[PDB]
RNA sequence: UAAGUCGACAAGAAGAUGGGCUUGGAAGCAGCCAUAAUUUAAAGAUCUCGUAACAGAGCACUUGUUAAAUCUUAAAAGCAU
């Protein structure tokens, strides 16, 4: 995982999802990729 | 559709009959190497003047024999039944 | 300079985009149904490239052995086995059957100079044609009585069509015995004369081609009916027989 | 949604019983949204769910079909629960008639599995416990939830059975959590054909 | 006398079978006519052209009318009905069966550019 | 899967060698049988002539090979009277755009198409369309075509 | 955009040809240069992998199946993260 301020898709399998958003926080934007786990990225700091 | 588990298929229908449309689509789903694998298929075309009831014949590699009328059920409904028997065989093999 | 309202003379207002292949291919089928008297419709099942070439290799060879010494036009290479778009080829029938060109009223059009000139839009890709086929297709039972209706079931699934420039029974026997053999009427080529026919690639390709129906002079014909036409030695000689009576 | 429009074919034996709009009083909330109790009974068991009221079911008893529809396609909440409620009914119908199954494969030298009874930790009489020898120092035993049937045709093959897919697939993830597949040798617990790509060396 | 190779020239290295001699060229007249037209597809100084090339064209073009300056929309982008007629005859049939093959290559050339450009990005 | 292999071997030279040995010896098929079986196929061609072969090795190590006519580039260069270079074989142009090795007239082009028609898989292709498939290859091997 | 959009799924993705040069090897895919043609429903002397080099898997590209009756894709602007 890499926490960038500018997350981008690096292949055709990379998906942009917002996870960890619940009634207590807003969550982060994630780049999830099942093909290459090196494309895992996050946007924002806890 | 899963065709690997099908041994033989024999379809007897008339082209002009609209009901036979479902029987025709079924023939197209078969893969190209179906002839090489050894599966046997015989197709009979009915005369145009008089059309008999369309007949559909299917056989799985477990000896089971399926026969479903073409007029009553549509093409989508036929694909459903054939997959179920083809599915349970896969779960059994594993 | 060209004005805004000016439209190119070779590009009248079409019903839908013309650059796309969907409509560009529709204009071809519309003209294939008019210039092709004898047309046979087959069904191809995921044939490979090498197998397609092999299937088209026997036709050319089989169609080159047709005796044509009467100095007639060389109709031995314009016969192609073409894979067509079944969906877009279905609209072709409607356009010929349900659209009448003589029912369009001419309108004044602007050229490059801007002068008004009378023009009529009768191209198959026009908005008038699209409106005619749609309204005509609204009636279901009446369409079945037309020749298009007698071919609506045929236009389902992948379809490969054979196009002959003219109605020559000799050219049919050379193509009806290589694609749909049925002895003793149309027996397959012999093994000691045409070994290429019975090849692993070709033999496996002919099993995937089925002749479901045929179209002749805009008239639907059943598979058994095609045999009657092919059985005739020649169309010309058939007429002389009636004269002797 | 394109999935909520598809009718739901009710196979022979499956019986759907739609309730009436009701509201359970909640002292914590000033207004609860009405719901509908839907029961789907059949040969294998009975499952129930409470759907929002805006979802309308056209239960056709004549042709044995049931199509869903929402009161407003413009609302994001109604578009979402439309496709979701349909996906659950599809599982409920195909779970009470045929049933849901999950196959786990144990890869790795020394990985076994047996279905034995541990009367000490039984949460309900007759509870089955799956005992896994996953190269651990301690034994791994997990009681099957009430409603599921677990069996081991082979030492390295578990077979879970149940009418509730969420319950069957959620219990299979608990077993897989002990040994997650590795990308170097393929050792672990694979659930329903799951595969892992290996490395060159 | 239109071909550089006269009758009788020895065709070099064009025989790989033992019991035969290298082919010998035949008379030019016997050769099919198409062999003489299949070769139709083969395709300071700048200052000098600016003196004449730029000027001469403007003279001949005669830029006073807007008929020769039209876009000349490519055939692969036209909507005119192809010259095909019902029961027009074997002449009209064949003649109508040639424009459909000429439009085939037009769209074909358009795919090369679209594929070559797609692979450049 | 019935793997296929491409190997260029001599006309009457079939034996364990760089071209023949490693191409198929490793897969498992009995090579020595293929060497004595290729001579029967090629017994009417000059010794040492290169002959492309597409051997299809079926499962169970059963091999069926289809001999093919000499390479098109091999005939264009041999017919153009090009100067032999490295390796003892006629080498093509290093820069097809600028350099020119030979001048093959159209009377030669009409012949190389007939011998390439012997292949059944290429016997259906009309000769009208095949003579331009070789004129399109003369631009990449640096051979000019004179009328 | 019912001439079936969009997504998914099935198959195909020809031949000369293992382009020439190059190198121990370069076969679409080290690099250099060319890359007008041809035949097809289509198919870059080749966009992403892969092999010591072949092979092999995708893409661009092409057909069919399912299926939308205000429901496709992109750009810019406003307000938020
Ligand atoms: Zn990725």
């Amino acid at each position: 995982m890499k926490v960038h301020s500018a997350i981008k898709k690096r292949c055709e399998h990379c998906k942009v999802v917002r996870r960890k958003a619940n009634k207590r926080q807003n969550g982060y934007l994630y780049i999830i990729c099942p093909a290459n786990p090196r494309h895992k990225q996050r946007q924002g700091y806890r | 559709m899963l065709t690997r588990f099908i041994t033989d298929v024999s379809t007897r229908f008339n082209p002009f009959s609209a009901k036979a449309k479902a029987a025709r689509l079924f023939l197209s789903f078969l893969p190209p190497n179906a002839r090489s694998n050894g599966m046997n298929i015989t197709t009979q075309l009915l005369p145009r003047n008089s059309t008999e009831t369309p007949l559909l014949y299917v056989k799985f590699k477990d000896g089971k024999e399926m026969n479903l009328d073409v007029e009553n059920m549509g093409i989508k409904s036929i694909v459903e039944e054939v997959d179920r028997h083809s599915r349970i065989l896969q779960k059994q093999a594993d | 300079r060209l004005p805004d309202d000016y439209v190119p003379p070779t590009q009248p207002p079409s019903a839908r985009p013309v650059d796309t292949r969907k409509s560009q291919l529709l204009r071809t089928y519309t003209s294939m149904l008019r210039s092709t008297p004898l047309m046979l419709i087959f069904q191809h099942n995921n044939l490979t490239a090498i197998e397609w070439a092999a299937i088209r290799r026997e036709l050319s060879l089989a169609l080159s052995n047709v005796p044509v010494p009467e100095g007639a036009p060389d109709i031995t290479s314009k016969i192609h086995l073409q894979v067509v778009r079944t969906r877009i080829f279905d609209v072709a029938l409607k356009t010929v059957e349900f659209f009448d060109p003589s029912t369009v009223e001419p309108t004044t059009a602007t050229t490059a100079t801007g002068t008004k000139v009378p023009a009529t839009y009768n191209h198959d890709l026009s908005k008038h044609a699209w409106k005619a086929v749609k309204e005509a297709t609204k009636n279901t039972e009446a369409v079945e009585k037309t020749v298009y209706g007698q071919l609506a079931p045929l236009l389902v699934g992948p379809v490969a069509i054979l196009t002959l420039p003219s109605v020559s029974p000799a050219h049919l026997g050379a193509a009806l015995s290589v694609l749909a053999p049925s002895p003793p009427a149309f027996p397959a080529p012999s093994r000691k004369k045409n070994p290429g026919y019975y090849d692993l690639t070709c033999q496996s390709g002919l099993q995937k081609l089925l002749l479901v129906g045929g179209r002749i002079e805009g008239k639907a014909f059943d598979y058994d009916g095609i045999k009657w036409v092919g059985g005739i030695e020649n169309g010309i000689e058939g007429l002389r027989a009636q004269l002797v009576h | 949604s394109k999935l909520g429009r598809t009718p739901l074919s009710i196979p022979p034996g499956v019986e759907i019983t739609i309730g009436e709009p009701f509201v359970k009083r909640d002292m914590t909330q000033w207004k609860q949204q009405p719901k509908r109790k839907i029961t789907v009974q059949g040969p294998l068991g009975q499952l129930e769910m409470d759907i929002p009221d805006f979802i309308k079911i056209d239960h056709d008893a004549e042709a044995r079909r049931a199509t869903l529809s929402v009161a407003n396609r413009d609302e994001k909440e109604q578009r979402e629960m439309w496709g979701t409620t349909w996906a659950y009914l599809n599982r409920f119908i195909m779970g009470v008639s045929e049933g849901h199954t999950a196959v786990l494969r144990l890869v790795g030298i020394g990985y076994r599995a047996t279905i034995d009874t541990r009367p000490e930790k039984e949460e309900y009489p007759g509870q089955q416990f799956v005992c896994l020898k996953l190269g651990f120092s301690h034994p791994v035993e997990m009681g099957v939830p009430k409603g599921m049937k677990a069996s081991t045709p082979q030492p390295t093959r578990i077979l879970l059975e149940g009418i509730n897919r969420e319950q069957v697939m959620t219990f299979a993830a608990d077993i897989r959590r002990w040994r997650v597949p590795e990308p170097y040798k393929g050792k672990g617990i694979f659930v329903n054909g799951e595969t892992i790509k290996l490395k060159q060396k | 006398a239109i071909s550089s190779c006269p009758a009788g020239t020895k065709l070099n290295g064009l025989n790989y079978f033992k019991n035969k001699a290298d082919p010998v060229a035949l008379p030019d007249e016997e050769y099919p006519e198409w062999l003489w037209r299949c070769l139709e597809v083969q395709k300071k100084q700048r200052r000098l052209a600016m003196k004449r090339a730029r000027a001469q064209e403007a003279k001949i073009l005669a830029s006073g009318d807007l008929e020769a300056l039209a876009p000349k929309i490519p055939l692969q982008k036209q909507s005119v009905n192809l010259p095909g007629a019902v029961n027009g005859g074997v002449q009209d049939a064949v003649l109508a069966d040639e424009k459909r093959e000429e439009l085939r290559k037009a769209m074909r050339k358009e795919r090369k550019a679209k594929i070559k450009e797609s692979n450049y990005l | 899967v019935e793997q296929v292999v491409k190997l260029i071997v001599g006309a009457g030279q079939a034996s364990p060698s760089p071209p023949v040995g490693p191409a198929l010896g490793s897969k498992g098929i009995k090579s020595m049988d293929f060497c004595k079986e290729f001579n029967a196929r090629t017994a009417h061609i000059n010794t040492g002539t290169p002959m492309p072969v597409r051997v299809t090795v079926r499962p169970d190590r059963s091999f069926h090979f289809d001999v093919r006519t000499p390479h098109t580039s091999w005939l264009l260069l041999n017919a153009a009277e090009a100067p032999i270079g490295k390796g003892g074989k006629r080498k093509g142009a290093s820069n097809p755009g600028k350099e020119v090795v030979g001048t093959v007239s159209l009377k030669h082009v009409y012949e190389i198409a007939k011998i390439k028609q012997s292949e059944l898989r290429l016997s259906g292709l009309p000769l009208e369309g095949l003579c331009r498939a070789v004129i399109y290859q003369a631009r990449s091997i640096g051979i000019n075509v004179i009328p």
